[PDB]
């Protein structure tokens, strides 16, 4: 309802994608 | 002490007139430099394979020690790595006893040295105690320059690649003090065919130029002690105060632009047994290998005339015919490279060195994939640092001639 | 009750402005940027191009790309509910539908951003010259990413939303189109280079001919939409450049209309050139130069040297950049300079 | 060729000497 | 057999903290340590002893 | 080689320049 | 003001997406052992338009 | 290097110390008042 | 790990200058 | 008596064009390179840039136009040699070997350095700060790198940029096939600087034109900027400093490609467990570079 | 005829440069 979506639509897949990218270095 | 001014980037500019703290900062930076030299010598010694040449292993320091004839033999064969180990560990050690007063004078000592005496004190104006620290250093610049004269003539050093067979460490029994042969380098062209200063072929010329650089830096640094600045330092030449950093920032750059060109073209001060082949050297090595290969199986096809009538190589290496190397000076006849001498005089060391320089041409990328030669790492880095020290010169000379 | 409450809520003051244009901009812009990030993180290019172009396949920032669809798709929209993927998100990510997702969303997000510029200028009460200057990146996006594949075979010949895929696109236009020889391209280069040159000269001389250098520098009250244009002198800069270059501005209005004018025109002329290159109506050859090349075989300019380099780019990049054609070029038909 | 050589050498010394002379000497008046 | 270097390499790791916050802290502040405590001849003058114990490996390697 | 390609270059030079020249010498008479 | 409800559970949500092998199944990216088939050196490029989904799932039975 | 095979991974991470004095300076100026 | 006694916490530079970072604002 | 009439005529800022003491060198060198450029672009014999007898006809009277015409660089037989006219045997041997290119680029590089000096000279005479000089140093360093530094590193003046529209494209294509300039990051900073400079030019232009109402001069300059935007003064230093350091970077990028430390070849980054190589977008670029590199013999 | 069109357009450009620098419009 406020500008709190800026953290719920831009920080949540950012932290998810940095977790995916940090998992991606430990392959093979 | 931030006090006021220099918001967070010019924190070093806070020591412009703290002439006791600035001193310990200059001490700690010297300890940083000697620490880098000892640490990099140790790191290049730890990953070292003596049988392999040093330009296959990415070393820029160990070639600087191996040029001075410390632990090297005929053609580059290493014999004792303990000279490299002692010149690694003395640097580090001295970087600690030089780092100790980099925290004494810069943390624990006095803030200013203007309450001391005639010497050890200075204020950028009082240009009587300045021409004193200048001349004072000059006696150290001339004392250092001579140190290589002592290493060349009295301490068994100074490996030349222009020795008769292969290239050995050689004592320079007699340098060239001649003034026409000396300063006569300095009145050349900078362009192709004659290097401006980069064209030092002999070693006797490198020692004899250091004779004239030792007996002008000391003999001009006792001048700057006894004397005072003259009339032509205020009319056309200008004076300032915090512009001396700028003065030694602009001059530094032209030294980077010269040492870029030096390490790229010159084969004597930077010998090819430790630094690799140069630009012209690897391509002339390929042009000589593709002649001596096709002489055994299968003016000619490779030997063609230069635009001044010299028998040089042909193809794409016509541009590199001004190259002079120690594996080609037995082979080069009266009017340039003579073919007949390729059949007459051809030893079994001039083949191996030319093939090894042929397969090791300067190329490669920033992730070290090609290999990339150490002559191509010093040239690009000191070109970038020379242009950045020119850019810093226009800034620190632009904001100092306002006052 | 219905409409003016929503209109007064949207045009209200906030951290970000979200007008009537924000409802078109922010979902389309957010989904285009998010589709690019989830395509370069996870989505491969193996079934369309035959390449590995994601962080999941072990690529860096330079070699990731959300690649174009396959050539057998044609100019299909590739909807998720469409007849190609049929609701399958795996097959939609594999067939290249993320490219059409990002492209159509980038189109409607650019539409919403220029509507946002019109809306903010209609609020502040100014003339909307920023939305007229934003007509040039929109025309470049429409001519390159939309009109050029719609004039070609399919969506496969389009920029594939990466860094190295963009470099492949530049080499493709050099090899197959001779796009450097196009005069519309040359006006585009001249508009961009003159804009950067105008940018540097204007910044260099406002920062030099300031009214108060530092000595009696009474720091006056500065407003941001003047873009700091009170602080320098027009007469000193005109006196400098009339003696250095022999030509100089005497208007603060015509100078800034010139800075508006030069790279927008440059970018609009290169849009016209890429719209012509959509139909392969390129500026490849000079005909009398081809006749003079055929007359005597010892004639050589730099243009005839460039045509052999484009022939080399074409025949060596073609079996891998276009793998749906199944080019089997033997080593004997490949152009070499020693042949 | 030597008639074009010493002609060009005269002009280059004539201009660099005029540049050096006018830069230093003649700053007031 | 020169394991005294192995026991004395910790002696410089703990001398890279005394001349950090042992007498100078970070400015002109002798906080009860540089006034009459281990600075002058008591416990910070043995850096000469530590450069002697790092120069005592001159015949331990040669 | 175009014979009528030279006419295109002359019509591209002359026709907007005649418009600008007529516009300038017509605006200096009464602006 | 302060917000520490769940930051690092999203990091494990991102780690278990890749490490378990779920992202290869969700986004259709092939596994690094699963590019080619066991006998052929061919690239499975989609050659049709309305048979393209059946072409990709026809290729994925060769693995 | 020589017979100091104990401190060889000390040598492998030595020379980076220096340029990292720039990194220690940005934490010594942090929390002193910037 | 590369050792068990010779490859210890080697951030002595990031602790020693951090002593002159934290104990200088702990100082006056 | 007569010298002061000349020292007053040169140093005066009450002229139409400021001919300084740098202008004393700037005028005959930039006139000599201009007149030799117009002559060698209209009428010049063919030049062999290689050491073979197939020469490149670059001039207008030998069957070119404005797009394909060029002043061809010097021969491979000359290399880095100094080649004036008296060094040659005849005038035909000078014209056949690319001597006009060396003449034009040396006088141009000397006159552009004195153009930078003349900009600083007038600025100091007008009582201005020295920034203009600095900002002109970025295309000056970019022209020094493309005519001097890259020939020094490659060892021949044939590798310098030709003085024509199609010769620039040939230089760019041959440079990419040898060096892979597009993946070199100092070039990418140049593209970001030039793209951002055009962007900030159009954006800064549009934002001022829309916020400037009236401005007059008595002939005390007056301007009535329509202020007030919606929801220090260093916009012009950023406007100059973005495009400048961007062009500086790509100038020293090709100055480092002079010494063959070149680009980024991500050659076979991705692999398959069956000893199979999976291509990426780098292999297509490297596949094209092998196209243009092989055609350049 | 082909060359002299290019030289004529270039010479008119130089003549426009001369008329633009020295015969400029007064403020
Ligand atoms: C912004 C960027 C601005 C850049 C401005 C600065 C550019 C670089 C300045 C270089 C300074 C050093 C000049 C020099 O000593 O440069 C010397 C070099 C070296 O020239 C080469 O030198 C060769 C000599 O090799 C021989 O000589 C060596 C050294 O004597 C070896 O000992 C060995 O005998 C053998 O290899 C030949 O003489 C060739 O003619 C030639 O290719 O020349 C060259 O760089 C070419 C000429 C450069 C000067 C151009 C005018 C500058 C004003
Ligand atoms: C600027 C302002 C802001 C702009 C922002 C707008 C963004 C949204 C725009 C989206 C447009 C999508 C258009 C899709 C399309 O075009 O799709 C293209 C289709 C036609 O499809 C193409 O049709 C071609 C011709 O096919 C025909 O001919 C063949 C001959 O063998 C066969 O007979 C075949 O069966 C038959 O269909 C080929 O088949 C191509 O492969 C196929 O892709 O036209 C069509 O739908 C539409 C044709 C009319 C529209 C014209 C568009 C402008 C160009
Ligand atoms: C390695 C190079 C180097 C060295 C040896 C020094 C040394 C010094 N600096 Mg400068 N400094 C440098 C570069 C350097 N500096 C760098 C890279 C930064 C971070 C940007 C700083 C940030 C900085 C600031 C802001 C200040 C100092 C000051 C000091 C002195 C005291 C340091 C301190 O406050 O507690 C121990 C000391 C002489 C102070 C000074 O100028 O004294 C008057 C000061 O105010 N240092
Ligand atoms: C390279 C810079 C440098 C310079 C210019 C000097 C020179 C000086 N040192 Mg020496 N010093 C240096 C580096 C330097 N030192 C280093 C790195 C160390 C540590 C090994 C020392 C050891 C040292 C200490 C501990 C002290 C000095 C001090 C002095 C001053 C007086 C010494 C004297 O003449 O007494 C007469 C002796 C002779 C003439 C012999 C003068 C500043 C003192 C000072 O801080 O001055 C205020 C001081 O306390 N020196
Ligand atoms: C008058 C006696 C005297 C002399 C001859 C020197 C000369 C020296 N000083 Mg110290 N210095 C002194 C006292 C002296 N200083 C005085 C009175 C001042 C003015 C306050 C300084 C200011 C000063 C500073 C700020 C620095 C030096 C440095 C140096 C060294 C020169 C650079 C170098 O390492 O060359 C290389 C060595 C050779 C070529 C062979 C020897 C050398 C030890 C530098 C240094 O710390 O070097 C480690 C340095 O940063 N001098
Ligand atoms: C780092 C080296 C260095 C530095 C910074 C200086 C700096 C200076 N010199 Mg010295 N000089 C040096 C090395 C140096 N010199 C050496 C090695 C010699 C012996 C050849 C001289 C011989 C010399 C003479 C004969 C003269 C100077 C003069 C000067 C002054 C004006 C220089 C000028 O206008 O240049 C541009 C200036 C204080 C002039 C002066 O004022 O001396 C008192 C002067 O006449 N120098
Ligand atoms: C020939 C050797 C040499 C020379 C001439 C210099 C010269 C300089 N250094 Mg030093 N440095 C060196 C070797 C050298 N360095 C070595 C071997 C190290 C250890 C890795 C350092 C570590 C060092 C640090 C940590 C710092 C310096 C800084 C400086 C500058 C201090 C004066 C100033 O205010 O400039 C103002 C400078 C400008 C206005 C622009 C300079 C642009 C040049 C091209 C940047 C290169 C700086 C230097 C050569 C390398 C720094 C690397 C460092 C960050 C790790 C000056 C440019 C200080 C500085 O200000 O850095 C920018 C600084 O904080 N140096
Ligand atoms: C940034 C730091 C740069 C450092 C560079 C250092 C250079 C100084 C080293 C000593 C040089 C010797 C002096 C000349 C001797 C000579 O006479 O040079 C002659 C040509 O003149 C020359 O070469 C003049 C060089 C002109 C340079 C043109 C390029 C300018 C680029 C833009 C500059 C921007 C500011 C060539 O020699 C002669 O060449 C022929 C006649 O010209 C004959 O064969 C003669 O017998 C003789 O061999
Ligand atoms: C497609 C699609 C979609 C969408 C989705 C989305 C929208 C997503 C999003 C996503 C996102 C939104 C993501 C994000 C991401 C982020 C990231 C990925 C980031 C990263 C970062 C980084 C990596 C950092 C880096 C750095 C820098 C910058 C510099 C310094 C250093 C560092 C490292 C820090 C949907 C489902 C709807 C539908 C279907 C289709
Ligand atoms: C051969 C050789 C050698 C020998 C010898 C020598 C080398 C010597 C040196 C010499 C020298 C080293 C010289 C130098 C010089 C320098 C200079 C010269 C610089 C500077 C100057 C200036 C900078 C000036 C300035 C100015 C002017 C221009 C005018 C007025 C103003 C002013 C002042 C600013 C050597 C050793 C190397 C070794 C080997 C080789
Ligand atoms: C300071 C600058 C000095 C520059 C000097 C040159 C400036 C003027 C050059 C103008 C070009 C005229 O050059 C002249 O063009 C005609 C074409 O019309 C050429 O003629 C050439 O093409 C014509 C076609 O028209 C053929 O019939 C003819 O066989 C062929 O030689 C002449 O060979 C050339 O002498
Ligand atoms: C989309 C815009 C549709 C406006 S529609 C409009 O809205 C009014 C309320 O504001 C109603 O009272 C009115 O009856 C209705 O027709
Ligand atoms: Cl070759």
């Amino acid at each position: 309802t406020v500008r709190w979506v800026a953290v719920h639509t831009l920080a949540v897949p950012t932290i998810f994608f940095l977790g995916a990218i940090a998992a991606m270095q430990f392959i093979q | 002490q931030e006090s006021s001014g220099f918001a967070w980037w010019a924190g070093n500019a806070r020591l412009i007139n703290l002439s006791g703290k600035l001193l310990g900062a200059h001490v700690a930076h010297a300890g940083l430099i000697v620490f880098w030299a000892g640490a990099m010598t140790l790191f290049e010694l730890a990953h070292f394979i003596p049988e392999k040449p040093m330009y296959e292993q990415g070393l820029i320091l160990i070639p600087h020690i191996a040029t001075l004839g410390w632990g090297v033999g005929p053609g580059g064969e290493v014999v004792d790595t303990f000279p490299f180990f002692v010149v690694g560990v003395v640097h580090l050690i001295s970087s600690a006893v030089l780092g100790f007063g980099g925290v004494y004078h810069a943390i624990r000592g006095p803030e200013t040295l203007e309450e001391y005496s005639s010497f050890f004190g200075y204020d950028w104006k009082d240009k009587n105690k300045m021409t004193t620290i200048l001349g004072f250093h000059l006696i150290v610049l001339g004392i250092g320059a001579l140190l290589l004269v002592a290493k060349a003539m009295f301490f068994g050093g100074l490996y030349d690649t222009w020795a008769p067979g292969g290239g050995d460490v050689r004592v320079i029994t007699n340098p060239t003090l001649d003034p026409r042969v000396i300063f006569g380098y300095l009145l050349k062209s900078p362009f192709g065919g004659e290097g401006w200063i980069v064209s030092v072929n002999n070693l006797e010329d490198v020692v004899g130029g250091h004779i004239w650089i030792g007996l002008i830096c000391i003999a001009g640094g006792i001048w700057h002690i006894l004397t005072t600045p003259f009339g032509w330092a205020r009319r056309a030449f200008i004076w300032s105060g915090e512009a001396y950093l700028s003065y030694s920032l602009g001059a530094l750059s032209m030294m980077g632009f010269i040492a870029t060109c030096f390490v790229w073209f010159n084969n004597t001060v930077y010998p090819s047994e430790f630094y690799g082949p140069t630009g012209p050297e690897a391509s002339q090595a390929q042009a000589m290998t593709f002649l001596i290969r096709d002489q055994k199986l299968g003016l000619g096809k490779y030997l063609m005339r230069s635009p001044t009538g010299e028998i040089i190589f042909g193809g794409e290496t016509m541009r590199f015919w001004d190259f002079r190397g120690p594996w080609l000076e037995p082979l080069r006849g009266p009017n340039g490279l003579d073919l007949n001498k390729i059949k007459n005089d051809i030893q079994p060391w001039q083949e191996r060195r030319a093939a090894e320089y042929m397969t090791h041409a300067p190329l490669g990328s920033l992730n070290s994939v090609g290999f990339v030669s150490p002559r191509s790492w010093l040239a690009t880095s000191h070109f970038v640092l020379a242009f950045f020290f020119l850019v810093g010169h226009l800034w620190h000379a632009g904001r100092a001639r306002a006052a | 009750g219905w409409f003016d409450i929503l209109d007064d809520w949207l045009k209200r003051d906030r951290f970000v402005f979200v007008g009537w244009s924000g409802i078109l901009l922010f979902p389309c812009a957010y989904l285009a940027l998010g589709g690019w990030l989830t395509g370069t993180t996870f989505v491969t290019s193996w079934y369309t191009h035959g390449l590995a172009s994601s962080y999941l396949e072990g690529c860096n920032f330079l070699t990731v790309a959300v690649s174009t669809p396959a050539n057998s798709m044609g100019h299909s929209l590739l909807l998720l509910w469409g007849p190609e993927a049929q609701g399958d998100f795996t097959r939609w990510c594999q067939l290249g539908g993320l490219w059409t997702f990002i492209a159509l969303h980038g189109a409607f997000g650019l539409i919403g951003f220029m509507l946002r510029q019109f809306e903010i200028a209609r609020l502040v009460g100014v003339r909307p010259y920023n939305a007229i200057a934003f007509s040039a990146p929109i025309a470049v996006f429409v001519s390159v990413f939309l009109i050029y594949p719609l004039g070609q075979s399919s969506w496969f010949f389009a920029p594939s939303f990466g860094v190295a895929a963009i470099f492949r696109f530049l080499l493709f236009f050099q090899g197959f189109h001779n796009w450097t020889l196009n005069p519309f391209h040359m006006m585009g280069v001249a508009g961009v280079l003159g804009g950067a040159l105008l940018c540097a000269i204007h910044g260099a001389t406002v920062e030099n001919t300031l009214f108060q250098d530092g000595e009696g520098a009474s720091t006056f009250r500065a407003f941001n939409p003047t873009q700091a244009e009170e602080t320098y002198s027009m007469v000193t800069a005109n006196r400098f450049w009339s003696q250095i270059f022999g030509i100089a501005f005497s208007n603060k209005r015509w100078l800034h209309f010139f800075m508006l004018f030069v790279p927008v025109t440059g970018l609009w002329m290169s849009a016209i050139g890429v719209v012509g290159l959509a139909l392969n109506l390129r500026s490849y050859d000079f005909i009398s130069q081809e006749i003079r090349a055929a007359e005597d075989p010892e004639f050589e300019t730099f243009y005839t040297k460039n045509l052999l380099l484009n022939e080399g780019i074409r025949a060596w990049m073609a079996p891998q950049d276009q793998p749906h054609e199944n080019f089997v070029f033997p080593e004997e038909v490949l152009p070499r300079g020693n042949a | 060729m030597e008639t074009l050589k010493i002609t060009v050498y005269i002009v280059v010394t004539f201009f660099v000497l005029l540049f050096v002379f006018g830069f230093l000497s003649g700053d007031p008046a | 057999m020169t394991i005294l270097f192995q026991l004395a390499l910790a002696a410089l790791v703990i001398l890279s903290f005394v001349m950090v916050i042992g007498v100078p802290v970070a400015y002109a502040s002798p906080q009860d340590w540089d006034r009459s405590k281990q600075l002058i001849f008591l416990g910070s003058g043995l850096w000469i002893a530590l450069v002697l114990v790092v120069g005592v490996l001159n015949f331990f390697v040669v | 080689v175009n014979q009528l390609g030279f006419i295109a270059t002359a019509l591209f030079v002359l026709v907007p320049s005649v418009f600008l020249i007529i516009l300038y010498v017509q605006t200096e008479s009464q602006q | 003001v302060i917000h520490s409800i769940t930051i690092p559970a999203l990091f494990i949500a991102g780690w278990l997406f890749v490490s378990t092998g779920l992202a290869y199944d969700v986004f259709g990216t092939p596994r690094p052992d699963s590019y080619y088939a066991q006998e052929q050196r061919s690239i499975p490029l989609v050659t049709d338009r309305f048979e393209a989904k059946q072409q990709v799932e026809t290729f994925l039975e060769q693995l | 290097p020589e017979a100091y095979a104990i401190f060889d991974p000390l040598v492998d991470v030595l020379p980076v110390i220096p340029v990292l004095f720039l990194a220690l300076a940005f934490v010594w100026q942090a929390a002193v008042g910037f | 790990e590369v050792i068990a006694q010779l490859t210890m916490i080697a951030m002595i530079g990031i602790a020693g200058p951090m002593i002159i970072f934290l104990l200088a604002v702990r100082r006056g | 008596n007569l010298w002061e009439r000349f020292c007053n005529w040169v140093t005066s800022t009450d002229n139409r064009l400021y001919v300084g003491w740098f202008g004393v060198i700037m005028i005959p060198t930039l006139l000599a390179a201009t007149i030799c450029f117009v002559i060698a672009f209209i009428a010049a014999p063919p030049v062999d840039i290689d050491g073979i007898r197939e020469p490149v006809s670059g001039s207008l009277l030998y069957g070119n136009n404005i797009i394909t015409g060029a002043v061809v660089p010097s021969s491979n037989a000359i290399g880095l040699h100094f080649y004036p006219i008296w060094e040659a045997a005849s005038l035909d041997e000078w014209l056949y070997n690319g001597g006009p290119y060396q003449l034009i680029i040396f006088h141009f590089l000397l006159g552009a350095s004195c153009y930078m000096g003349r900009q600083w000279e007038l600025s100091y005479r007008l009582g201005m700060r020295p920034w203009i000089c600095v900002a002109y140093s970025a295309p000056l360093a970019s022209a020094f790198a493309v005519f001097l530094i890259y020939p020094i590193g490659q060892g021949s003046f044939s590798d310098g940029m030709p003085l024509g529209i199609s010769g620039t494209f040939n230089f760019m294509i041959v440079f990419q096939a040898e060096h892979n300039i597009l993946m070199h990051p100092f070039h990418q900073l140049g593209v970001a600087g030039v793209f951002g400079g055009a962007l900030f030019c159009a954006m800064h232009g549009s934002l001022v034109t829309s916020s400037l109402i009236r401005e007059t001069t008595e002939t005390n300059i007056v301007a009535a900027h329509g202020y007030f935007g919606r929801l220090s003064r260093s916009l012009h230093f950023f406007l100059a400093a973005w495009r400048v350091v961007g062009v500086w970077f790509a100038a020293l990028g090709i100055s480092t490609m002079a010494f063959n430390l070149n680009g980024f070849n991500f050659n076979h980054s991705v692999i398959d467990a069956k000893g199979n190589v999976i291509n990426t977008w780098a292999d297509i670029i490297n596949r094209a570079n092998l196209g243009m590199e092989v055609m350049h013999e | 005829m082909e060359t002299i069109t290019y030289v004529f357009i270039f010479a008119c450009i130089i003549a426009l440069f001369f008329f633009a620098i020295f015969f400029r419009e007064p403020p």
